[PDB]
């Protein structure tokens, strides 16, 4: 619930009130893109310059890149209130707060093998089961330290967590020398 | 809907949300239910002080912080907590949400009136003005109860204070025909433990045959959370609000402490986002001893008479709680650890007990000058004892070197022993009628009983039984 | 022995282990910053849940916010990783329970730091269990004995009352609680030494006391490095009390020493502290109140409904320079069955143990202790608080009284039998044996700094002459004629032995 | 070899440094940064770590001069905690928080070196004797003997005569009992550093020429130092006597002085750290750094490290938790009363709370545990009388309590131990005494053999024969 | 940790922005307990100027900070 946090949720709210859901999805994607890079990010963050020239430039790279006037009129009461030096956390924690209100249950399963996709939809129906979300955004990446098993991890970003690798040799040497 | 979920934890503070299709107004019940950490069905209940923006809410808990995890459900009960009260409703010790914690069977739960209420304005408020006498010597003597009035026992560090609410209870108790009830505010729960023993050898609650009980224990622990005891003097209070109104008997009152439901007002409010306040407590202390003290008024519908034990830290009056309380208060009786350390009880310093009802018309205009003259010659020799301690009592002048004496007589003699201290003590108590204070005080301060010793005067509850222990004394000096 | 028998007990656990489905709450740390593990993720953890790290420093996760979760370190974790896949546990700080207990120098992680070897233990009991009921108990009615003389005689403990020893430090105050440690020897008292945060070599010279004098085959001594993390070092009296629980709850009678309070306070204060949890007044956290009554409150004395055991607390509380306002010395004293004060004056001054009456006190009585005494002496405590009194007024001595005269010396006399040798601990017997001695006025027309030798002489010739009187009396409780007769024949005896010389 | 990376924030002496996201450093353990200076890059930066603060970040402690690095600076990662040399290379060098020689002498052999801190020893290499030694000293061997191998803890204010107690304790354990005695200066007077540095060298317990022989490890720590400086040097100090505890196997002396100055300077890191402060000023970690570096001393199964530890009471307040603190942690508490002081005996030591566990019967014998006692007794009484008496003259007591005050004055001014460092100070050439003389002038005070020489007739001399030398000198100069 | 720091006031906000103004008519309530209120708009009020509450439960307005008047 933090300041990042709630002006992710004001936008994603707006934005589901007005039915500009996906729009704005992809468009806080290109925006984060925009800012990745640091000259304009520090351009922004900078409480220096002033601040005409920075809404100047913020509305001049809305135009041009063809933004949603929601995430446009954002940025600017942004802008505005001081808080566009947070912008990093607050782009990456709104597509987390939009994954929430569209109740996409991002879950990264790490293996060390690339499982089955047919096994990948398998786990991801047992996990919308299990939580009932709307969608469970399944997401994989090969893991070296994990021995065999599949290692799930969902929640709200990192909460819950089941392994089947590393996991068993783990039980056997706590329980054995108990 | 209304479920919402807790999005923070810190202690007893309990940070609500809920979506904005509601939220609540304040000091709502809520309660988390079905978890604990067993997978026990356990609830606790949870009410609400402040609530910080974005449709969720800090709130307090009245049960202990063991069991629910953050991004848990909450049932609002759409209205602020309601105690059952009632006659049905005396006899069994229950909880601050109104639980029997008794064990057996629970009271008849139909008639439960909400735990924040108005207080009285004046215009309800009995302003018949009353005189109690309560048999304590010293009590009835210089601070004389009002029957209707409120009434203070500001104590030492544990020291005569909930030994004389045992003393005063067992006493007044079987006198009022009309209603009691007993809060236990943060008290010591073996020593509550105590006087319901008490209450059951005296029959007070008749444990054989309940609801004729006409005291009533309510009870929340020390032991039981902050938010627990922020409210569990609104429940008693609430009680005995019911008993005054509709019931509107002769309701009798016995917290115990206010000072603990002062501490845990603070205690959560240093959590709940709030600055702290001078030395102690929380910003929000006047208004808390507000509503208690504008709540437990004498109504014109029906009498009240609430007696409370105010424990002070640190055994002073700067305390800005005592500093209130006083403020608040109109029977107050207030104890030394001086006159704990010479064994004098009730430990009471004279000095600073007064009360409104010791005025001369209303008391007796002898009385009054009975009452008068022993304030005068005591504060005298409080006075002078600080010179003694320096330059001899033998060189202290005579026309105030029988004064020291008389007044080093007169607090041994009020020292007077009670019926359940005779366990502290050796000797079962006495119950003193005024008429034999007054008379044994008009030897006193005349100077007709200077020839006794002053031990004597020890620990004695008649003036007769002071002269028949001289006697006594007299016969061991000759054997 | 080495490679030879234990592959059979390894093919027994690994054949057999779980293979759970069990899904956890993990979390990935993101702040740890001095004894602190302020957590990111890790979502529905139970606040109180231990959380296992990478190392195996567990902690336990006391605040929690919408985003972080105040995790503490018991066992400081010297090097966590951040994002580091920090788990829960589940259970809720679970403490192992056994009789084997009785002996071994233990951890607040419930574990031997004796030497002995490991425990084996069947229950988990929790850190949080609370107080037993309001009806469901039963007033301290029966007695326990100190072995010190004036604690008993004036300010009596009883099993299931919770007495303070208190006072300033260097007073002799965890020597007395070892004293009535001690004592109990076949009164089938356990007793649960929590030490806390003092010196481990203070921890061990404790220990070889309780060695040499055979107390320690069933005192239970939970040591407390102040090493340890603040953390473990106010955590281990909530061990210590659920331990004594495990005792208590089944029929067994048992005391507890915690030593001391105030570095539990203070451990607390800093863990709240670095938890960024606001402090109250005296820059302490406001609810050390709240710890120290769901520490004392859980110490109690059952009802003969579920064991009528007990569970008598002794919570040692440093005060300085003979300080009561001080805070956590105000907040002890409202939640404590009475208190005693250890007053440096008494202490140098010879009065060893140094319980003056004008202050401490003992808040439920003699139905706490045996009616032998009682019968005897129940009005000296106010006695010697008015000799007290008086001999402060004998300041301004020209031309005493001559009932003021006798006054003062009978409880100068009295103040004289209440000085005792260093751990001598008397029978209950000759405590009752002394307190008449001075009730009945023997010694006063007798010398007044001789007795200590006329009491050492008279319970020497009892214990020789009439040792009946001790076991009819302790069979009885009771201060009948014919205890009476033996102690009056006694004292005429012992005190023709004295006088002659 | 480690993590490279950058400093990214200076605040004063407290430092934050960013890092690779990978792998993040140890906590407790240290780094150097390079950074830059007026003449060469140096390393003269050490620096270490304290919270991990987000963001693959540390916020770390400085421990020297924090001037002209900047944010963005070279920072290496030495992976382990802080090393400093141990062994005989220790041995006369007078070396710094990190261990390095500056006394001017050679860089010493890095070939045995240790960790700065490490756990806390084991309750069963915690020694089992209670064992005592005397100093020389007759207000200590009489009313409070002391733990060797134990905590012996020096209290008082500023101006009350601890640091020149500790330069005559270690002027007599110097060439007395004991094998290898590192002393270590926390916040020391680095004058008086040097000073008690020339004293060991005039005095020849360090060596001039070939150092290794010298059963002396004098790593002081000045006062001018930085916080993290301050705040390390015990650790130091410690390190050197638990190594050669452990390694020398020796019954070490831990002459340290005074640690209150180590906690101020926790308490004055602690507010940049950003923790929130404690009881009147500290940090709220005082409890776990006391408790570390006491717990850290030990008597082990081979190695007695005696510790003579110092505390700077602030402004003599014993409420304080700066002592609240230690004089639980330690066993010989001796306070050293101002007022005292300011009638004018040197040392200046209160009887009533300088005190020890060791002054029990079963330890010192119960001949001299009474002798103690009817030292107590007759103080306290004293005390009690004083307050009233000062008020109100002299003569409004009873002969008993008029013999009193006479007698108890006689201990005290009995107790005015010449010393012999002290010569230069004010010029009396200072005394030895022992335990017969403990017994004997006690004896003679009490039984009332030297009972009508006057109050300066045992003033300023130990021995009760000197004492009665002078009171021969002083009648007959009439 | 900012004042505002609701998201609905934020909704309102960032769908209604679209121009160099105020709100200066009527307002909400932005934060409310323990009988004091940090309510939103009605930008113009004076120093002590009456505020009509919800309910009628009228008070007096003193902290009237940026995004929110107490
Ligand atoms: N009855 C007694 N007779 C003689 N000496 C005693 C007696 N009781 C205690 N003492 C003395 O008191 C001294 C201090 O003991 P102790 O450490 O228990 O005091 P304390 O105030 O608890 O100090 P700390 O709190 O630092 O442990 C001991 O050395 C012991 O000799
Ligand atoms: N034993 C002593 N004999 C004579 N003079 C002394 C003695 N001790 C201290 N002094 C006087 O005190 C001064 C030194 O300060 P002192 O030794 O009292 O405190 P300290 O040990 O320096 O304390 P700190 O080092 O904490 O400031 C000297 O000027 C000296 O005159
Ligand atoms: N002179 C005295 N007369 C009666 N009781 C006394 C006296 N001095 C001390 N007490 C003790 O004080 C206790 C009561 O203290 P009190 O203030 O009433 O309760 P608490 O200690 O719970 O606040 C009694 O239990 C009793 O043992």
């Amino acid at each position: 619930d933090s300041t990042a946090s709630r002006y992710a949720s004001a936008l994603a709210d707006v934005a589901d009130v007005t039915g500009t859901l996906e729009a704005t999805n992809s468009d806080v994607e290109k925006l984060i893109r925009i800012f990745s890079e640091e000259p304009v990010y520090y351009f922004f963050a900078n409480p220096v310059i002033s601040i005409d020239n920075k809404r100047s430039v913020l509305d001049e790279i809305i135009t041009t890149s063809g933004l949603q006037p929601h995430t446009a009129n954002f940025i600017n009461i942004l802008i505005d209130s001081e808080r566009i030096n947070l912008v990093k956390e607050i782009l990456n924690e709104f597509e987390d707060v939009f994954n929430k209100i569209t109740g996409t249950e991002v879950a990264v399963v790490t293996s060390v093998v690339k499982l089955e996709n047919d096994h990948l939809a398998q786990i991801a129906k047992g996990v919308q089961k299990i939580t009932g979300a709307k969608n469970v955004r399944i997401k994989t990446v090969i893991d070296p330290s994990l021995v065999a098993g599949f290692t799930i991890r969902y929640g709200n970003e990192g909460s819950k967590l089941v392994d089947m690798s590393v996991k068993k040799q783990l039980e056997e040497i706590a329980a054995q020398l108990e | 809907k209304n479920l919402g979920r807790i999005a923070q934890i810190i202690g007893p503070v309990l940070d609500v949300a809920f979506p904005p299709g509601k939220m609540p107004n304040i000091y709502n019940a809520l309660i988390v239910k079905g978890r604990d950490t067993a997978g026990q069905p356990m609830n606790v209940t949870c009410e609400v002080q402040q609530l910080l923006g974005n449709n969720r809410v800090r709130a307090v808990a009245m049960s202990a912080t063991d069991g629910l995890t953050r991004g848990m459900e909450v049932i609002d009960t759409g209205a602020p907590l309601s105690v059952p009260v009632g006659g049905a409703t005396l006899g069994r010790i229950f909880n601050v949400l109104g639980e029997p914690v008794d064990n057996l069977g629970p009271v008849d739960t139909r008639t439960t009136s909400p735990i924040h209420r108005s207080a009285p304005a004046f215009t309800q408020l009995d302003t018949k003005l009353s005189i109690f006498e309560t048999g304590i010597k010293v009590v009835d003597l210089l601070a004389p109860y009002r029957r209707g009035g409120k009434i203070g026992l500001f104590g030492g560090a544990g020291v005569g204070k909930t030994v004389l609410i045992m003393e005063l209870i067992n006493n007044i108790a079987k006198a009022h025909g009309g209603v009691s009830v007993f809060g236990g505010v943060g008290e010591r729960t073996r020593e509550g433990n105590d006087l319901y023993m008490e209450m059951k050898e005296s029959g007070v609650i008749n444990e054989q045959n309940i609801a004729e009980s006409k005291v009533a224990l309510v009870y929340g622990q020390m032991n039981e959370p902050p938010g627990a005891r922020m409210r569990v003097g609104l429940t008693a209070l609430t009680m005995a609000e019911y008993f005054r109104d509709v019931n509107e008997q002769d309701v009798l009152l016995f917290i115990d402490n206010i000072f603990r439901f002062v501490q845990a007002g603070s205690e959560v409010s240093a959590l709940l986002g709030r600055m702290p306040s001078a030395v102690g407590y929380q910003p929000t202390l006047s208004t808390e001893m507000g509503s208690l003290q504008e709540r437990i008024t004498s109504t014109k519908e029906g009498s009240i008479t609430s007696i409370q034990a105010v424990y002070v830290p640190a055994d002073d009056l700067t305390d800005p709680a005592p500093a209130t309380t006083f403020a608040h208060l109109d029977a107050t009786t207030v104890l030394s650890r001086g006159l704990a350390a010479k064994g004098i009880y009730p430990a009471v310093d004279p000095l600073d007990s007064t009360s409104t009802m010791l005025q001369p018309r209303i008391v007796g205009e002898e009385h009054y000058e009975i009452a008068q003259r022993v304030k005068e010659t005591l504060q005298r020799y409080k006075e002078l004892q600080d010179i003694i301690a320096i330059l001899g009592l033998d060189e202290l002048s005579e026309e105030d070197r029988l004064t020291v004496a008389r007044a080093r007589k007169i607090e041994r003699f009020l020292s007077q022993p009670f019926f359940v201290a005779e366990v502290f003590t050796g000797s079962p108590g006495k119950y003193v009628g005024l008429a034999e204070t007054i008379r044994g005080f008009q030897l006193i301060l005349s100077g007709e009983l200077d020839s006794l010793p002053e031990q004597a005067f020890y620990l004695v509850g008649n003036i007769d039984e002071a002269t028949a222990k001289a006697m006594n004394l007299e016969m061991e000096s000759k054997l | 022995i080495r490679a030879d028998e234990i592959s059979k007990i390894i093919r027994e656990r690994i054949e057999g282990y779980n293979r759970e489905v069990k899904v956890v709450n993990t979390g990935t740390v993101l702040q740890v910053g001095d004894g602190i593990a302020r957590i990111h993720g890790l979502d529905e953890v139970m606040a109180g849940e231990l959380v296992e790290f990478e190392e195996g420093t567990i902690g336990i996760a006391l605040n929690l916010e919408s985003n972080n979760v105040g995790v503490v370190l018991m066992g400081d974790g010297l090097m966590i990783q951040e994002g580091s896949s920090v788990k829960a546990t589940g259970r809720i700080a679970q403490i192992p329970v056994s009789e084997a207990y009785l002996g071994r120098v233990i951890n607040a992680l419930a574990k031997p730091i004796d030497g002995r070897g490991e425990i084996t233990a069947s229950e988990s009991r929790l850190i949080e269990s609370p107080a037993p009921g309001i009806m469901s108990r039963r007033s301290v009615y029966e007695p326990l004995q100190t072995g010190l003389i004036a604690i008993d005689a004036m300010i009596p403990v009883g099993r299931g009352q919770r007495e303070l020893i208190i006072g300033d430090r260097q007073t002799g105050k965890t020597a007395v609680a070892t004293d009535t440690i001690l004592n109990q020897q076949g009164q089938n008292v356990i007793c649960v030494y929590v030490a806390i945060g003092q010196k481990a070599s203070s921890v061990a010279q404790v220990v070889t006391n309780f060695q040499e004098r055979g107390a320690m085959e069933y005192t239970i001594v939970v040591a407390e490095t102040a090493d340890s993390p603040a953390t473990l070092q106010y955590l281990a009296p909530y061990t210590g009390a659920a331990l004594a629980e495990y005792f208590m709850y089944r029929e067994r009678h048992t005391l507890i020493i915690y030593d001391d309070l105030s570095k539990q306070a203070q451990a607390y204060r800093q863990m709240s502290l670095l938890l960024r949890r606001p402090p109250g007044r005296e820059a302490y956290p406001g609810d050390v109140f709240y710890l120290h009554s769901r520490l004392l409150e859980r110490a109690a004395k059952l009802s003969s409904l579920l064991g009528e055991g007990s569970m008598t607390a002794l919570p040692i509380v440093e005060t300085q320079a003979g300080d009561v306002s001080a805070y956590i010395p105000t907040n002890v004293i409202s939640i404590t069955d009475g208190q005693i004060f250890l007053s440096a004056d008494l202490f140098n001054a010879g009065i060893r143990p140094a319980i003056n009456v004008g202050i401490s006190v003992s808040r439920v009585g003699s139905a706490a202790q045996i009616k032998a005494m009682k019968k005897v002496a129940g009005k000296l405590k106010l006695e010697l608080a008015q000799f007290a009194e008086l001999e402060a007024f004998a300041q301004f001595a020209s031309d005493l009284d001559k009932a003021t005269q006798n006054q003062l010396a009978r409880g100068q006399r009295l103040r004289e039998l209440l000085k005792q040798p260093q751990s001598a601990p008397l029978t209950v017997e000759e405590q009752v044996m002394t307190i008449y001695t001075g009730t009945n006025g023997y010694l006063d027309s007798l010398e007044l700094d001789q007795v200590r030798k006329y009491l050492v002489e008279l319970r020497t010739y009892v214990k020789t002459n009439k040792p009946e009187f001790q076991e009819i009396i302790s069979s009885t409780k009771t201060f009948t004629e014919e205890a009476e007769a033996l102690l009056k024949e006694a004292i005429q005896e012992q005190m023709e032995r004295f006088l002659l010389q």
